[PDB]
């Protein structure tokens, strides 16, 4: 038995936002 | 299958409160199992060792091992996988029933969390059925046995969070080690220097005193180094011999010296330590608690901070006052831990001091540059400040500085977003698990304390509030002294300057961009008057008066209104 | 130590400690030690994690099976410690930090690099060692490989020229398809003295690595270029092209090696172009930032780029930080000005003056709206000094003309 | 019952404690370091030559002390018995003690009496005043003058790293204060939990203040459950608390008299 | 992948639209494909089903396919997503090709937005690229299968417009399931009550009117707990058999009865499900999804002339919806109520609310105004869209002069942004109701007909009025009634709103507490409490 390498899914972030203001 | 006798209790020291729970809980239903047959209970504990990395946790299974004297199977999870898949399950169902065919008898599990792991990530097929057997053979433990010959599973590990929470659950009885205090390191000490040749002037227990945050680990690491200091005389003989024997910068030829006869060993007389080489020791040895996340100490002292004598009272009276004597302040009802939110305008020296103070207390200092614990991915930001108190607890007394808070907690208003605010709440607990007798100072420093959460300055978190502001003009003249003291006019020309009236405002940056005008206005009139006596580098630049004379009309205070800092 | 099989991966790392034992006194190199012992808590991987547990137990049977007088010591490598697993970084008793050579070192470096070269008798070491702040025992090196290759510069073209010659499409092509001919055709070569003015020449084209990546080309700008400002070009060459030249003359009346200069002013003045000029007169190295070009959408990562560009600066010091049109970089901390841009401005603020020690980096900062600027900036320490560049007067325009 | 579990596997240990001490004295008396190592020793010396450990029986008094060692799984996440503070632990207050004795303490009591004249219960209570004065003082005293249960589950400390998991906290956090009914939720500093439900929330605080409302709308009439919120800044808490119904009725806690203040210096 | 003959056509109802185009587009081209062969076309149509979760999407894909007959491959998204990445691929291939090789062949693509999301979003390589894997599975069944049969996959989803427009292309029918209206969901109740005993006075039209914003799958939560009440009765008979047989607390020994027996089975009477259990299950039963004001009435007093007013633009119309559409009466789209506060606006929204029988929001004045340029005004465009989702629906604007202030030129570019909004809503079942107390401030622009331009004005009750709403606040609580027009007709109650008479109410309660605490130191509500209650409750 020969244990192969194995590609798997990434990880998750976060993202800043910029918001108006009516004021 | 047989005890590891060549390690006794006796090497193994500091760990007397673990040794007390180990004797009720390991050495019992293994020795006295009879007892437990007569009052019939099965023993399904399952021994669970964990702490800092380094407290003596594989030495101590191995000491307790040889000590009970009943079958012992040492097992480490890299060596359980042979090279096939159902291979690894092989090796585990040969313990557990070899354990319960040899009943009764101890298994240790030796960095269990290697074969151990979180079973959510584990994709491989074959590393989730390694944590499906191991725990499979902890409930046959409980029924192949006569209920008298009890078989108890020992698992040490230095990440008890890495443990699938389906194992852990099976751990009933967990021993935290922690690291030892300064009585234990005492002991550690002297157990450590006991087959070593020592003066008389060793104190242990003033070893102990100033060596917090140690483990066993690094102790005996401050044991190793002050030997080779002890051997540091017995070098420089050999390398005298060398010298001798030949009529590139000097380490290099020592090396070449010592290169060259590699075969011409000499006698080294057999010296013993003294409490200098210790001394030494201790400094060239970093704890492993230090290794990571811990800033240098800074090189301000109180001889670089002119006056602030409130300030300095109440930092020599929170921090650095408990620190030095712990049972002095304890005495009075001063617990020795604080948290201290320095504020005031920009340039007044609310850094210069929190520097003084990890620098004059002598103990752990740990800075955050602002927002530096923020990270992009999900969880790793809140694991950062979670992680940095799990630091500042394990090299108790430690000094966490808080540089410009107010960018770390900010207030927790509609534009705040759901990343700073999880980060906030993350950082109020940890200040909430901050105990009184814990040893953990935080100072934060702020120049717009408007700006930061009031729920921060609650009592239990930083409740304590140190106002530095501008100087007093008899304040400048101690500033400017300092200043003008540890660049090199005297003392007499300084107060002038710093009494004249176009210094109403300055701060104590201030007062240090006058020193830096008048020195440039020194080397401008320099140049000149090397120009005017020559048409030979002998030129001889010093401060003069008339220099501060023209830097004080060229400088002006940075903080434009002095009572916009004093608004909270 | 990678093995395919499912345990040979570990096998291996047991056998490099057993045999180490068996061979005592040994002394085993781990090179390169963060590739196979990370932090398995983030190395979400068993055989990784496998790795790193056989290693911690390999470490810990030198330590027991080595008997009394031969003892096995266990030596490791590596740039990134911080990758390294606490459990096994807390397993080297000893610690190293090997950091960048100084002024001092540079000079020895360079006389045991230039040990078996046949030197001239012109060179100056210790001025060597002064020009080439920065660098690296490795990037020493290349300068001297460098010095070395402009050595056989006159060889080749000698060696070009009985090729052109030999037999009558740009010139540089032509070169290589002549020495395609050539092949076999052995011309011995002349070895000759390195000369001092190579060495000089060769530093100029070696690059060290830590201004491969973000530091920005030196403007073309001259004195020559400017025109007027007489004062503020005083402030700007006592301030920071006076250090940066002459560092121990300003150390002597006690200045310290860092300045932080504020230039204000209308638009159109010539505020960009006086900072091409300190950054071009100074022959220092120059990192030139474009407004708000540090921001980053992720969280965390604005400030990082921050605290990254001045390890950058303080790595290659003397430095100029050129922050163009700042107030977008530093504007004042209101209650409305979000908190992406708030924790930038305070990571800025710990940079310049904190408990760290920034020396040897000028920071120069251009904006059309110096009240814009944060209050805290503006403070001896991190831009100390404003300078204000206004309006030409009328013997001005004469000299700009 | 797993904390019982833990109570009895206590008591066992604590029972073979004589049989262990009895087994030092024997080694101790064939000889003529710490403590714990010398057990270790001396138990170390014999081994092989087994002493019969005598049989005993676990007694009441071991018994008393295996509660004492034990912490109740539900005193992990802020679930607690009847506190044993009385109104003598609390000085003055006499106009808090007869609103709350009205609004809270009655209706506990008699459920059935209130509802005659068509005062439905789950007023909604918030204690609120400067830190330090007694807010969880006397929500411990209502607490115990009310013979219900108690949970003491501050704002802060029910924040996890996950989305939803926040709002679900609240939500299981009533499952059980239902099951264990009369209970008594003392939310303290509430204001972290719900500052404002404004149209900058996020579906996130969002999700914590909606599941919040509606719990606080199931409360009290059908279960019996009379939830306490306090905070120190009247300002700072959402709008949607403060109305009639779910948490109407502010009491200020706070300004304590010269004779209270003795008993705490 | 056989088709599971279970789920039946008799047991899918209210989609007698939907079921029509699956007739001609999901049934011929599965068993009448020689038609197609013999013009030789074949037929690629993808259905796509789509509405709010529990309508009855998963439901109708297998009834048809159990009808059909031909081979059906039942397709959940998630599973599709393996451990390894190329993996995830794989299981798609296998499917496409299976029904490529088993033609003619149904897919259920259930859940299909769980994995053909938007890859734009998706940066992920592996998100990014299941969506291509099935697009190009789906042009192999339009190019390798054969002319004489074909291959139909039905995709279904609660968030269409999350998909790829990739692939959402890919899917040209598409059926909206909204959510059945009363006739419809008559319906839905008698296709789930047709297996089951029934009585007489079961109204399905009734049940209908009052269960407004079920799905298919809360209208089996309904008849499931009818159900188990219809068995409380057949409890009760089985435990006292079991009590009979043997002369611990009671629940215990119930348990330890009916161990007793096991084999032994004693006939169960078969009893039929009423219509007040029906009625009961209905209040027990809370939808995913506001809810019927409890406000009758008989909780409204006096206000005759407002009520008529009331129940001749609002009410009427509801009741009776073609009686009224005979004669050209559109429903408006609301009322505007206006007159001081406190006198009953609210209260009689939520009774209209009540005896309408529709779901009722209510918005306590400028809560929607947001300091942000858009927020502000999708708080109004939400408040219709679940309004518009939960029809019938009555909308309350209480203070509604905050929200729409007239355009004047002194109005800025943030309340006239709302003014515009709020028109346009009202422009697009939904009766919204509106109140304010200065309605020169409001814009006349909505009190246009066809907006909220009818007005009925709610005023102060001068001193009749109180009698009968202090009887009807004291009547819905429980004094006699002589007392009440003590209360009500002395002087001091001269400025007393609605309001106030309730909060003179519960003063007077709030008086009964006082009285019972000091009667226990040393419960009927007198008139000496009215007498203190009087003092301390003002007008405001
Ligand atoms: N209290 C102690 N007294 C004497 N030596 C000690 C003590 N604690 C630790 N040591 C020494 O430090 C080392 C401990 O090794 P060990 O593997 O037990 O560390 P650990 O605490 O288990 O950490 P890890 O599990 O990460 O390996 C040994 O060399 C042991 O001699
Ligand atoms: N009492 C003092 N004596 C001497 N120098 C002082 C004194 N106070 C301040 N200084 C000088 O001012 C500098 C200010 O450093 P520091 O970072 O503490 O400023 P600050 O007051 O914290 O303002 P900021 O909010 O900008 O950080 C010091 O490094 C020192 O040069
Ligand atoms: N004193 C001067 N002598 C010569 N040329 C000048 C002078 N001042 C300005 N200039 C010319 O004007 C150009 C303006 O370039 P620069 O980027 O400095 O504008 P600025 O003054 O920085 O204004 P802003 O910062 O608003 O862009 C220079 O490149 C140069 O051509
Ligand atoms: N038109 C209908 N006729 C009969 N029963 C229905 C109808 N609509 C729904 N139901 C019932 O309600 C439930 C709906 O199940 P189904 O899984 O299809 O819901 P859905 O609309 O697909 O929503 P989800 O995507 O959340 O599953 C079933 O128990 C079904 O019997
Ligand atoms: N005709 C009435 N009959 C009974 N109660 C009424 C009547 N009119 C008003 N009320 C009472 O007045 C209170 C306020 O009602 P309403 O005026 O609709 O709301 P608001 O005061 O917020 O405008 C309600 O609680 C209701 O019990
Ligand atoms: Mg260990
Ligand atoms: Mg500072
Ligand atoms: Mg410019
Ligand atoms: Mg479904």
């Amino acid at each position: 038995v020969v244990v192969v390498v194995v590609v798997v899914v990434v990880v998750v972030v976060v993202v800043v936002v910029v918001v108006v203001v009516v004021v | 299958r047989t005890p590891p006798t060549k390690v006794s209790i006796l090497d193994i020291a500091g760990v007397d409160d673990t040794l007390q729970r180990l004797l009720k809980e390991v050495w019992f239903p293994l020795r006295g199992g009879e007892a437990c047959e007569k009052m019939g209970y099965r023993y399904d504990n399952g021994v669970l060792l964990h702490g800092p990395s380094g407290c003596g946790k594989t030495t101590l299974a191995h000491a307790i091992a040889g000590s009970i004297g009943v079958a012992f199977i040492p097992v480490s999870a890299p060596s359980v996988i042979g090279g096939t898949s159902g291979e690894s399950e092989k090796n585990i169902r040969d313990v557990f029933d070899e354990a319960i065919r040899l009943a009764p008898c101890l298994i240790f599990l030796d960095q269990i969390d290697a074969i151990a792991g979180r079973r959510e990530s584990a994709n491989k097929g074959m590393e989730s059925r390694i944590v499906a057997e191991i725990m499979n053979g902890m409930d046959r433990i409980r029924q192949n046995t006569p209920l008298g010959k009890n078989v108890v599973v020992l698992a040490a590990t230095n990440r008890p969070e890495f443990l699938d929470p389906a194992i852990r659950r099976r751990f009933s009885v967990e021993i935290d080690m922690g690291m030892p205090s300064e009585r234990a390191r005492e002991q550690i000490l002297r157990s450590l220097t006991r087959d070593l040749s020592l003066a008389d002037d060793i104190n242990f227990k003033e070893l102990a005193k100033m060596t917090p945050g140690y483990v066993g680990s690094d102790l005996q690491y401050v044991v190793k180094a002050a030997v080779s200091e002890s051997f540091q005389a017995n070098i420089d003989s050999l390398l005298a011999q060398a010298r001798a024997k030949h009529p590139v910068s000097q380490p290099q030829r020592d090396w070449l010296l010592l290169e060259a006869h590699r075969d011409e060993e000499v006698s080294w007389p057999s010296t013993k330590i003294t409490m200098e080489q210790f001394r030494k020791a201790v400094s060239l040895v970093q704890p492993a608690s230090k290794r990571e996340g811990f800033s240098t100490i800074p090189d301000t002292t109180w001889s670089h901070v002119g006056a602030l004598e409130d300030v300095r009272k109440k930092l020599e009276m929170s921090i650095i006052g408990p620190i030095k004597n712990p049972e002095l302040f304890t005495r009075v009802g001063i617990k020795p831990a604080a948290g201290i939110l320095l504020w005031g305008p920009p340039g007044c020296g609310k850094t210069l001091v929190a520097k003084a103070v990890a620098n004059e207390s002598k103990a752990n200092f740990i800075s955050i540059k602002g927002p530096e614990l923020l990270n992009k991915y999900v969880g790793e930001s809140e694991r950062a400040v979670r992680q940095l108190f799990s630091r500042a607890k394990s090299s108790a007394p430690c000094i966490l500085f808080f540089d410009q808070m107010d960018a770390l907690v900010p207030r927790r208003d509609d534009s705040l977003s759901d990343a700073s605010a999880r980060v906030v709440n993350t950082l109020l607990t940890e200040l909430d698990g901050v105990g009184d007798r814990s040893g953990i100072y935080v100072i934060g420093a702020t120049n717009r304390p408007d700006m930061i959460d009031e729920a921060i300055r609650r009592p239990g978190r930083l409740g304590t509030s140190i106002y530095v502001g501008l100087p007093s003009a008899e304040d400048r003249v101690k500033i400017l002294k300092t200043l003008y003291r540890n660049t090199v006019t005297t003392d007499a020309d300084l107060e002038k300057v710093a009494l004249d009236l176009r210094c109403t405002g300055f701060s104590g940056a201030d007062l240090g961009n006058l020193m830096q005008a008048a020195a440039q206005a020194c080397l401008e009139r320099v140049y000149t008057q090397r120009q005017q006596k020559r048409k030979e580098e002998e030129i001889e630049p010093v401060i003069t008066m008339e220099d501060w004379e023209k830097a004080l009309n060229e400088v002006k205070p940075s903080v434009k209104d002095p009572e916009k800092y004093m608004h909270s």
